[PDB]
């Protein structure tokens, strides 16, 4: 919450299925922009098997973009990971 | 060809799929992925011009592009249209680049950054697409 020395959600996402991928991306960037922030990439790693790798940054989120985040439900079969502060 | 080229069209391509995603300014775009990613060995002035040339170019370049897109439905992936329109923006704008390169090096990052079978559609757009850009094919 809030009160984090670094200011920065940082998050990367795995997925089988590209399409998954791309529009849980897209809905992580609307989420920060909706809600005041500002995003860093999103950038697409090298592919490795049969996995899609995703990593994007929020900076200068609110409060609204900290709750929207984690109110926000991905699409089976895409996997996430978050860190804040 | 440099390495640092073949790097310049790597970074390209995720970071118009950065301004893909966050329509950014690709000015903020360029800056911030050299302040954040690894990029010592790369031809940093490709890496410009190909950014502002793809993101100033969409239009003309989705264009280029559509006539061998209009049946084969699944909107196109955010990756593949990145590689798509770097390989249409060197045909169309750098003569610095030759023909074969332009095509080889989209097949080649489309491998990387792909799907499964990316590299397949990617090449069967690009020499169906290639030749009536190029007719000289060189």
């Amino acid at each position: 919450l809030g009160s984090m020395q670094n200011q920065r959600i940082r998050i990367r996402l795995k997925a089988f299925d590209h399409r998954l991928i791309d529009q849980a991306t897209a809905e992580i960037v609307e989420t920060a922009k909706r809600t005041g922030a500002q995003v860093r990439g999103p950038i697409p790693l090298p592919t490795r098997s049969r996995t899609h790798l995703r990593l994007v940054d929020i900076v200068e989120p609110t409060e609204k973009t900290v709750d929207d985040l984690m109110r926000l439900d991905l699409a089976a079969g895409v996997d996430v990971q978050i860190s804040l502060g | 060809e440099p390495a640092a080229r073949r790097r310049a069209r790597e970074c390209a391509v995720q970071a118009l799929y950065s301004w893909q995603l966050s329509q950014n300014d690709i000015a903020d775009v360029e800056y911030q992925f050299l302040a954040e990613q690894d990029v010592k060995d790369v031809d940093v002035l490709y890496f410009r011009e190909l950014l502002a040339g793809v993101a100033t170019n969409t239009a003309y370049l989705d264009g280029l592009m559509k006539p061998y897109l209009s049946r084969l439905l699944e909107e196109l992936g955010q990756v593949e249209k990145a590689v798509l329109r770097i390989a249409l923006y060197e045909l169309s704008k750098r003569s610095d680049v030759p023909y074969k390169v332009a095509i080889n090096e989209a097949i080649e990052l489309a491998k990387s950054f792909g799907a499964e079978d990316s590299h397949k559609f990617v090449n069967g757009v690009l020499d169906k697409a290639a030749p009536v850009i190029r007719p000289n094919k060189k």
